[PDB]
């Protein structure tokens, strides 16, 4: 505190302090199970190795993946920076000065970023023209890779949405593994351990249902790492916010007069938005489609489906429509 | 059931600070109070 | 001695003239690269969170 | 102890030092279109400038 010399009117008024604390806990059991109906396995499964431990490996390893996935957006977002389309490398800017003023330390920043973003990244004028890049060697024509941009790291990944990237410090996401133990009175099992993570396979032989069962799991926990005010600060969502949206294919038959069709709907960037798209049909009795767009031909003739998406940046939602024609 | 401790632990998690860097870049004047004198410049 | 807030240091790294390579003049062309502005005028950047970020 | 002091110039102006403000072109509102938090709640508005910093 200030105080005005030569005025003694508040005198001391001390302060203190409060440490804070946030716990951290294991709630997730991953597991997966095969059963074998031993008479099929006397003959279907040829290399227990091939065909049924590395599947189960693989799956294990990708729902860790998507583990990892859901739990990167599901935290307390605040800002969305909306990255315009055109000109990219100003949200990227004001990510990494949102970044600095919440005084999130600069080093051991991931960035990581969809397909899309990659590919907004190498349309952007700003990384093609050798006078506005710098570099000589033109790497965004010559390849696609982008490289360094805003003092961070570039780093392709589906598992997130496309039109998303993430720039997290590396103090922001609490991840643990737990290795299951083997159990005393079980059958020995191994030691198959994916991208370092090490896993459990358990098998037993079920006498009552003449078969035999396998386990390969393993036990987890997620935590985000948040101020004591609830503001998540130590990461930030960068979202390409699209101007307009169309239907993949253009006109379309459908398939036949008593068929069904998947409509799709992607933006301008290039972007799949057919779960967070409105389907409405103006000749419903014509034709009958449905929440997720699978359209389907009730009667032959005409009609017309306008799809509906909100934009990212608000405002009036984008509308498309397409004619059908129902054999 | 068993009856079990608890962990409080610390792994590099830092509560966001500012940075000391406006200090030292001004004229600092050690010491009632303190009078400068202002030179004359004469005209002709 | 010149400070400069978050929001001008934005801006300055938003500027064209420091942004494009060719108006920039620096091949290593900083501004797309690790965020710093540098020598500005006839002096250094300084940057601070202290004083307000648009001043 | 501490104490603070501007050095002006004779005439009474302040010549020695410079302040330089960013423009501000508009000014939107964080979030656009919200509804609230509920029939008798509180919600603490915030509006940007165009720029990044906080108005």
């Amino acid at each position: 505190n200030r105080r005005d010399l030569r005025d003694p009117d508040r005198t001391v008024i001390a302060s203190e302090l409060v440490e804070h604390s946030f716990g951290v806990t294991l709630d997730k059991h991953v597991y997966a199970a095969l059963k074998f109906t031993d008479e099929q396995r006397t003959l279907d499964i040829r290399d227990y190795t091939k065909q049924v431990l590395m599947p189960q490996v693989s799956a294990v390893a990708y729902e860790l993946e998507d583990y990892i996935a859901e739990l990167i957006e599901g935290a307390p977002y605040e800002e969305t920076i909306l990255i315009d389309p055109a000109d990219t490398v100003p949200a990227f800017i004001t990510a990494d000065q949102r970044m600095g003023e919440a005084n999130v330390p600069t080093d051991s920043r991931r960035l990581v970023v969809g397909s899309a973003v990659a590919a907004a990244l190498a349309k952007d004028k700003q990384f093609r023209h050798a006078d506005w890049s710098g570099d000589q060697a033109n790497a965004a024509l010559r390849e696609a890779h982008v490289g360094r941009l805003a003092g961070m790291n570039v780093i392709r990944s589906n598992a997130i949405a496309p039109d998303k990237a993430y720039l997290w410090h590396r103090t922001a996401f609490i991840l643990a593994y737990r290795t299951p133990v083997v159990p005393e009175g079980a059958k020995a099992g191994a030691s198959f351990s994916a991208n370092g993570v090490a896993l459990r396979w358990l098998a037993d032989y079920d006498y009552s249902q003449l078969g035999d069962r396998t386990l390969l799991d393993v036990f987890t926990g997620r935590k985000v790492v948040t101020e004591v005010d609830g503001s998540f600060v130590r990461a930030v969502e960068l979202q390409l916010q699209a101007s307009s949206i169309t239907i993949v294919g253009g006109a379309f038959a459908l398939a036949t007069t008593t068929g069904t069709k998947q409509l799709k709907v992607r933006d301008d960037n290039g972007t799949d938005v057919t779960a967070r798209c409105t389907f409405a049909s103006s000749a419903g009795t014509k034709a009958t489609v449905s929440a997720a767009g699978l359209v389907t031909g009730v009667a032959a003739g005409t009609a017309d489906i306008t799809a509906s998406y909100v934009p990212p940046q608000g405002g009036t939602a984008k509308t498309a429509t397409v004619t059908v024609t129902v054999p | 059931i068993f009856v079990k401790p608890e962990l409080v632990a610390e792994i590099g998690v830092k509560q966001l600070q500012r940075e000391i860097v406006l200090p030292g870049l001004v004229w600092t004047n050690p010491l009632d109070t303190i009078t400068v004198r202002v030179p004359a410049i004469t005209t002709a």
